[PDB]
């Protein structure tokens, strides 16, 4: 009979279990026997206290380096502001140590877990690739809970080299599985901000995770868009209970909060999940998280039924994380198929934008060739636009199936007049839908100004398979 | 920018 941890704070860790079905179903992983044995996550982030009490006994320097300094130890440096806490608190969401009589446990509290301390120094792309790569044939699992700020009106993604680094880490990372790249979607909510205006969540190579607070709402933080692929808990309002873990200088916190708190639950389910089956590839890892996670009891105003029967919101992605439901399907899990990759370049002529315009184009989706896509993973809209005031715009992409996705709403402080240059809008809410038919492009000027732009190009990118279909839920 |  499993026995849960009785370390002192684990009572306080609502969202891993509790009767109350406001869980994350950790417990239920547990219970199967995965804890996390064997798997090893880094934690990209300000440092990691490799010998905090909770840490300690999972410490993986292997999976660590110190990029700013240019050294092997990712040990915090240490202010009277305690700026540098942040990645310690997010290490051991992820793995602290379980029944040591010290705070709480880990999601996977048997994994091996390390940081790169990169945030504390001047973040340039070559900083961002040299984390992003580290010891790729090591590490399973990168945390992310950063990125370009969320300021409302920035569009920012990878350069080169961090670009390259995703490539070379999903192609011939983890032995040519891919390596499992777990980013927190954001903190713009108060500002309207978008996280498709950030490339790293929106990138397909990542896993981009939402926040729900404890009583299931969308957190004041929260950013809305189309690339969120699921949700975990996270803090919420001051009656809502926050985010239990590893604090720095050996103490321990009740109260993390925001983004920063659900991709390293994520990035530990996920851990979880790698346990069961260790051949999953990094698409494998993003078909489990689609098909398990749970929409039920998640308050959103946008839940849509997509064209496969699959509830899906831009504030949750696909919903909750199932611990328990992921390491069940992850055990006989049939390897899908290779990426297919079909390009379709859609304007014949630019297209002035002014106060609306709609684009329809009906595609075949590389029909009778070797890229011929019938199952649909991630599809984006690679868009030029000039505008005179970027925020003004709304994007709207719908699928044949009829799945209206938001690839960009209003951003209230977005005043550039610098408009999107080949920007990859990405949608995960046409999962295992069949793209052929007529695809909608909507653009409009949702201010009273009179804007003025043009559209350029519109490149349709489809992603996917020809093969393994379910039946629609 | 990058921001935790
Ligand atoms: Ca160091
Ligand atoms: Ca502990
Ligand atoms: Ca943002
Ligand atoms: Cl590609
Ligand atoms: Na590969
Ligand atoms: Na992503
Ligand atoms: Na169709």
């Amino acid at each position: 009979v499993y026995q849960e941890p009785t370390d002192p704070k684990f009572p306080q860790q609502w969202y891993l279990s509790g009767v109350t079905q406001r869980d994350l179903n950790v417990k239920a992983a547990w219970a199967q026997g995965y804890t996390g044995h064997g798997i090893v996550v880094s934690i990209l982030d300000d440092g990691i206290e490799k010998n905090h009490p909770d840490l300690a006994g999972n410490y993986d320097p292997g999976a660590s380096f110190d990029v700013n300094d240019q050294d092997p130890d990712p040990q915090p440096r240490y202010t009277q502001m305690n700026d540098n806490r942040h990645g310690t608190r997010c290490a051991g969401e992820v793995a602290a140590v379980a029944n040591n009589g010290v705070c709480g446990v880990g999601v996977a509290y048997n994994a091996r877990i390390g940081g790169v301390r990169m945030l504390d120094g001047e973040v340039t792309d070559a900083v961002e690739a040299r984390s992003l790569g580290l010891n790729p044939n090591h590490i399973h699992i990168y945390s992310a809970s950063w990125g370009p700020e969320d300021d409302g009106k920035t569009v920012d993604g990878p350069a080169r080299l961090a670009e390259e680094a995703f490539f070379r880490g999903v192609s011939q990372g983890r032995g040519g599985l891919g390596s499992i790249f777990v980013w927190a979607s954001g903190n713009g909510g108060r500002e309207h901000d978008s996280c498709n205006c950030d490339g790293y969540t929106n990138s397909i190579y990542t896993l981009s995770i939402s926040s729900a607070t404890q009583f299931g709402n969308v957190p004041w933080y929260s950013e809305a868009c189309s690339s969120t692929l699921a949700t975990t808990y996270s803090s919420g309002n001051q009656n809502e209970k926050q985010i239990v873990t590893t604090d720095l200088r050996q103490k321990c916190t009740e109260s993390h909060t925001g983004t920063s708190a659900s991709a390293p639950l994520a990035a530990g389910i996920i851990a979880l999940t790698l346990e069961a089956n260790k051949n999953l590839t990094w698409r494998d890892m993003q078909h489990l998280v689609v098909q398990t996670s749970k929409p039920a009891h998640l308050n959103a105003n946008d839940w849509a039924t997509n064209g496969v029967g699959r509830k899906v919101s831009h504030s949750y992605g696909y919903g909750l994380l199932d611990a328990g439901a992921m390491v069940a399907l992850a055990q006989n899990w049939t390897t899908v198929a290779p990426q297919r990759k079909c390009i379709i370049d859609i304007l014949t002529e630019p297209k002035d934008i002014g106060k609306r315009l709609e684009v329809r184009k009906t595609v075949t989706a590389c029909l009778g060739e070797p890229n011929h896509i019938t199952r649909l993973e991630h599809a984006q809209a690679r868009l030029t636009l000039s505008y005179n005031r970027r925020g003004d715009l709304a994007i709207h992409l719908v699928s044949p199936m009829g799945t209206r996705s938001t690839l960009l709403a209003a951003r209230p402080h977005d005043y550039s007049a610098d408009g999107f240059n080949d920007w990859a809008f990405m949608t995960t809410h046409s999962w295992d839908e069949d793209p052929s038919g007529e695809w909608v492009l909507e653009i409009e000027n949702t201010s009273e100004a009179n804007n003025y732009g043009t559209l350029t190009k519109f490149t349709l990118v489809l992603y996917g398979t020809a093969s393994g279909s379910l039946v629609p839920r | 920018x990058r921001v935790x």
